[PDB]
DNA sequence: GATCTGGCCTGTCTTA
């Protein structure tokens, strides 16, 4: 817990609220800027780099066989190492505010000299699809030997039917189902739990070997923010997969959390949105065991006067239990502040 | 009414209209009572030979004005 | 009502005076003088008794005669200095009239005893220009309040980032102080953020929930009771030049002018010696100086201001 | 006969039409800058300087007896045998024509740092009115000295004077008038060799001789070529002074006059016409009573100039003469180049 | 030949 001053560049205003940061071997990547990308960097993923307390966004390029997917603001990132070590992007919102629903993977296909190469590949799905959204989160389980993609439900436009143009950027979230992707195949399918009764968005997943802990959130069919957490516990035997979830006592609520690992099977959290006028300033340690959780409340950070007033804040993570966040300004549009916690 | 009849009413509020006289006669200042907006470089040089002049400017007469404003309140008072 | 237009700079000051010559000449003229005339069927006589006072500063010092407001000599109703407008605060009769300033001129032009320039300098108290147009030694309460607002902006400014805690600062931190202020300004006070102190801005940011606000970022206590104070004062001090008739509409004020007036400069020169140690502005001085000698003199501040020209 | 381009400091604005440019000891001394004079320098004489075709003012005291004079915007200089300079007449920045008259001088010198001793004389008698354009020059018969004023132009007088035209002015009489320094006394001749107010001449002057030149007349509005010898001489009675017109003259008005060698002067500038402009020199030759006004090679002017439609300069004093034109306002107001004769 | 001076700059303060 030490906050930092951020020194940035000239191109600060590619950073927007919803980027993501993607890590690959220590070295942590840019994605997700505003607008359409220019001829600066026609690719649109950028070396973040920090060295001196500064920041420095540069180019980067795609490999020879790649594909342009277009920057997403709120996509659902994970990642896979099951081979090459690889990310998994789904959903997302175009700059024109259509949602997609591709799926791209991202994957160092060369480098040398600090310049890596990257490749991006499409992937499309079958069987049951599931409905273009955002603020979701996905997450990869492992189970005797096979992996498995876990796609928990988010918030979407309304359906092709009554969606009207005096309500056109209407938004209601989607439907509790539990989507198991096949990375292998393409192959997706639609499981329904009776504890899973409304939608949620903007919430927090934590993945192990072979369950999911979705912890706080945010449902936009009554306005509430829940304090309660689900345990979904899958199996994949040779036969057709099997899905459970149990709640379990002990909830937090917090809507758009940022999470970053720590140590081995230990993950810190710190603070999103408590209520709608009202912010969430102190962390939160998640301790796991083997079929067991554990959540405390650390020391609260020595936040700074004008982070203790602002309204609204965003960040996302790096990797190396380092938090990048920043605040708006006025008319040095955003002011960005880093975070370690060991 | 159209507008030369309110063009010709306009004439009996602006300045150099009534008559007056101050009994100091103004030293300096002429006696003549129906000047309207004087000229403001109040015919200064604008040849090539003495300074550059590069302004315009148009006023009335102080003294008319003053009695223009007088008169203009007479309900008033 | 209008009396002349011009196209011309106000700082050029050849063009000013070859234009305004001849309204100053007649009005030097009839100054002497009397008018009649007929209304009504029956002729009448009047008398006039002109006063300039819708001038700001900076057109003051122009004509009259003065320097730059960046100087020592900061009255123009008086004749002290920098140093002693800071040390004193209270005491300070009016003495600079129109045909003073001329003989401070002459005196600076004809240099009778053979001094050199700083000291002829102290005996003209600043006088290097002839005057031309004579005007009354009063206060602009527009320009007075705007800059009460801008200096008192400043001292919000100064205490958000604690500056008797801390006497040196680079310039990022003023600047994060200044958007911190800003921001929440905006989103309590509902003012927008502004480049140059504005009327409206002004009259809205002087209360005393402007300062509630504010505390919301001093960490320190003593100094919220310290700003309260201010603020109290102030506006205890205020409605004396605000009003139009202070006599019939404000007499308490008026006759406890004297002593606000010291307590607000016992306050600044204890209390706030990290800003207003051995200097201080114009207005400040010109507030607490030299208010009420004009109020008993003219009976009224604010009448004769120069807001409709504006 | 070659012209320069020449940059000016920090403080151009200081410099407009009607300056006065005086030489101590191969020392060009600036006077009669714009507006009061500021606490950059408090009396208003600077050091006009040009180092590797740049100029640089800088600024001057005077001594603890001197009197700081007003800025004047057309004096009438002239040059004195210690070596000191005469100044009459002008307008003030409050458009006040002065009565009194200015005697420079140098009091202490070290280091090029120059102390002047500005002294006021009192004349008494046959006094002019203020005036301004006018021309005064000191002839040398018997071993004695006397000013030789003549010209210029003044207001309306103190009963005909009217607000309506409260800046009008008019050609003052074509009386002559001598200046004792010592007693600071005038006196009045009228010559019938003289009929029209004449304004903006050339005055050249010799041992005992003045050679009237150019000029402008209110009256007539034409610019007439005339040439005229004013040989005064000094008795030991009372001074009798005699008039001639001569053949050959020069229509112009507002010319500069320069010496480049002895007995002989150059004349540069002015005016032909209202809307024409003199582009062509002219060589003067003097002997013991003959006089010569001849023609030289034009320089080459540039494009500024020719089409330029108003210009102000005034002799530097080695040979060389100062000039400026307009420009454009928003930017640089003026342009200045140097000419030199030699 | 280091030693204060001269002068030139420059950031801040004051009015708009
Ligand atoms: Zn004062």
């Amino acid at each position: 817990m030490s906050l930092q001053m951020v020194t940035v560049g000239h191109n600060i205003a590619l950073i927007q609220p919803g980027f993501s940061l993607m890590n690959f071997d220590g070295q942590v990547f840019f994605f997700g800027q505003k607008g359409w990308p220019k001829r600066s960097c026609p690719t649109g993923v950028f070396h973040f780099d920090i060295k001196q307390n500064h920041l420095k966004l540069k180019p980067a390029i795609f490999s020879k066989d790649s594909c342009y997917l277009p920057p997403l603001r709120y996509p659902a990132t994970c990642s896979y190492k099951g081979d090459k070590h690889q990310y998994i992007i789904h959903g997302g919102k175009t700059p024109n505010n259509e949602l997609s629903d591709k799926i791209y993977i991202m994957s160092v296909a060369c480098k040398n000299n600090k310049k890596v190469t990257f490749r991006c590949t499409e992937k499309d799905l079958v069987g049951d699809v599931p409905e273009p959204r955002y603020g979701h989160s996905i997450d990869v389980v492992y189970s005797r030997g096979k992996s498995m993609g876990v796609l928990f439900g988010g918030r979407s436009y309304m359906p092709s039917t009554q969606r009207t143009t005096e309500k056109w950027n209407s938004v209601a979230d989607c439907l509790p189902h539990v989507f198991l992707i096949d990375f292998e195949f393409g192959c997706a399918t639609s499981y329904i739990l009776p504890e899973l009764q409304d939608g949620l968005s903007f919430h927090v997943s934590i993945a192990r070997n072979d369950t999911v802990y979705i912890l706080g959130g945010h449902s936009l069919a009554s306005n509430i923010r829940p304090a309660n957490l689900y345990r979904i516990r899958v199996d994949l035997p040779l036969g057709t997969p099997a899905v459970n979830c149990t709640v379990l006592p002990g909830g937090i609520s917090v809507s758009s959390a940022i999470l970053t690992q720590t140590n081995n099977d230990e993950f810190v959290i710190v603070g999103g949105y408590q209520l709608e006028n009202q912010k969430r300033m102190v962390c939160s340690l998640v301790s796991l065991g083997d079929n067991t959780i554990e959540i405390s409340e650390m020391e609260t950070p020595d936040w700074t006067s004008d982070i203790k007033h602002s309204k609204i804040w965003f960040g996302s993570n790096m990797g190396n239990g380092t938090i990048f966040l920043g605040i708006p300004g006025d008319n040095e549009a955003f002011y960005f502040y880093t975070l370690r916690c060991s | 009414q159209p507008l030369h009849a309110l063009r010709n009413a306009e004439k009996v509020l602006l300045p150099g209209y009534h008559p007056f006289e101050w009994q100091p006669p103004l030293k300096n200042v002429s006696s003549r009572t129906d000047v309207g907006i004087i000229d403001g470089l109040s015919g200064l040089a604008s040849s090539v030979d003495e300074y550059p002049v590069d302004t315009i400017a148009k006023r009335f007469r102080y003294d008319s004005a003053l009695v223009s404003a007088l008169m203009d309140m007479e309900e008033d008072i | 009502k209008p009396l002349c237009l011009m196209l011309a700079d106000e700082s050029d000051h050849e063009t000013l005076t070859a234009i305004l010559s001849p309204l100053i000449a007649e009005r030097e003229a009839m100054k002497s003088s009397e008018l009649t005339l007929e209304m009504g069927g029956i002729p009448r006589t009047f008398k006039f008794i002109f006063r300039g006072t819708g001038y700001d500063e900076k057109l003051v010092r122009e004509v009259e005669g003065l320097e730059a407001s960046g100087s020592v000599y900061i009255c123009t109703l008086c004749d002290t200095t920098r140093l002693e407008a800071s040390q004193n605060l209270v005491f300070h009769s009016i003495t600079r009239s129109h045909a003073e300033n001329l003989q401070r001129y002459e005196v600076w032009r004809s240099n009778p005893y053979h001094e050199s320039v700083e000291e002829l300098r102290d005996r003209v108290k600043g006088v290097s220009a002839k005057p031309f147009i004579e005007t009354v030694p009063s206060i602009d309460a527009l320009h007075c309040d705007i800059g009460n607002a801008a200096e008192f902006y400043k001292i919000f400014q100064l205490e958000i980032g604690e500056v008797y805690k801390h006497p040196n600062a680079s310039k990022e931190e003023r600047k994060r102080w200044q958007a911190t202020l800003d921001k929440h300004l905006r989103k309590r006070m509902n003012l927008k953020p502004i480049m140059r102190m504005n009327g409206n801005f002004a009259r809205k940011l002087m209360t005393q929930e402007t300062v509630d606000a504010v505390c919301e970022l001093i960490p320190s206590e003593e100094r919220h009771e310290a700003l309260r104070e201010l603020m109290d004062l102030y506006l205890k001090m205020k409605p004396v030049w605000r009003s139009s008739c202070p006599a019939k509409e404000c007499p308490e004020s008026l006759c406890q002018y004297s002593f606000n007036s010291q307590r607000f400069a016992e306050l600044l020169s204890t209390k706030f010696k990290y800003r207003y140690e051995g200097k201080i502005t114009n207005y400040f001085h010109k507030t607490l100086a030299h208010v009420p000698e004009i109020i008993e003199r003219d009976g009224s501040i604010g009448a004769w201001a120069s807001e409709g020209n504006q």
